[PDB]
């Protein structure tokens, strides 16, 4: 948080201090499947941020 | 039509002055009894035209 | 790409948003919005 | 209605200078500039 | 001299000393607060002084 943005405010935000850190890395070797890997879901809507 | 001529002068003008004019209202936010001082373009006094 | 610039409260708006107007009552203390402008207030006519 | 733009996506990018997406659809705009042009992809950094 | 130094005291509130605006309450309702209080602190700075 300090970039806020849609995706994020839908389905999941952090404290403005946000004390700790965050690492994010490439799963496309294995998360890519050729099959579809749609188990990954998030919420649009739930009435309010 | 164009190019013709008129029958002016040759342009002898004077350059009288007003000693007060100029002042337009430069905001149109009210104020009363205010010695409020603006940078704007204005009119001087005593200006020759 | 969209470039969007405008100021904010210099002259007469005629932009808003969907922000949806309420009644007026005076001799009240009561936030009050008008355009953008803020705070708290008791609004009470005035002869100027 | 600023909040049916945001709830749009697909932005290369979006920072607003002075405002934000919440307070858009609050305060009145006196009127905009709403400057529309192209530019290839590297370029886009090299607005603001 | 105190009705002086008392008045320009309250002129020194016209003052955003580098802010956005020079009036709180325009500011909170401008910006959001984990973005806005990079600015207010310029105002209780020179506010305070």
């Amino acid at each position: 948080p300090g970039q806020t943005g849609n995706i994020a405010d839908y389905n999941y935000k952090l404290p403005d201090d946000f004390t700790g850190c965050v690492i994010a890395w490439n799963s496309n070797n294995l998360d890519s499947k050729v099959g579809g890997n749609y188990n990954y879901l998030y919420r649009l809507f739930r009435k309010s941020n | 039509q164009c190019v013709n001529f008129t029958t002016r002068t040759q342009l002898p003008p004077a350059y009288t002055n007003s000693f007060t004019r100029g002042v337009y209202y430069p905001d149109k936010v009210f104020r009363s009894s205010v010695l409020h001082s603006t940078q704007d373009l204005f009119l001087p006094f005593f200006s020759n035209v | 790409v969209v470039v969007l610039s405008f100021e904010l409260l210099h002259a007469p708006a005629t932009v808003c948003g969907p922000k949806k107007s309420t009644n007026l009552v005076k001799n009240k203390c009561v936030n009050f919005n008008f355009n953008g402008l803020t705070g708290t207030g008791v609004l009470t006519e005035s002869n100027k | 209605d600023y909040s049916v733009l945001y709830n749009s996506a697909s932005f290369s990018t979006f920072k607003c200078y002075g405002v934000s997406p919440t307070k858009l659809n609050d305060l009145c705009f006196t009127n905009v500039y709403a400057d529309s042009f192209v530019i290839r992809g590297d370029e886009v950094r090299q607005i603001a | 001299q105190n009705a002086q130094a008392l008045n320009t005291l309250v002129k020194q509130l016209s003052s955003n000393f580098g802010a956005i605006s020079s009036v709180l309450n325009d500011i909170l309702s401008r910006l959001d607060p984990p973005e806005a209080e990079v600015q207010i602190d310029r105002l209780i700075t020179g506010r305070l002084q």
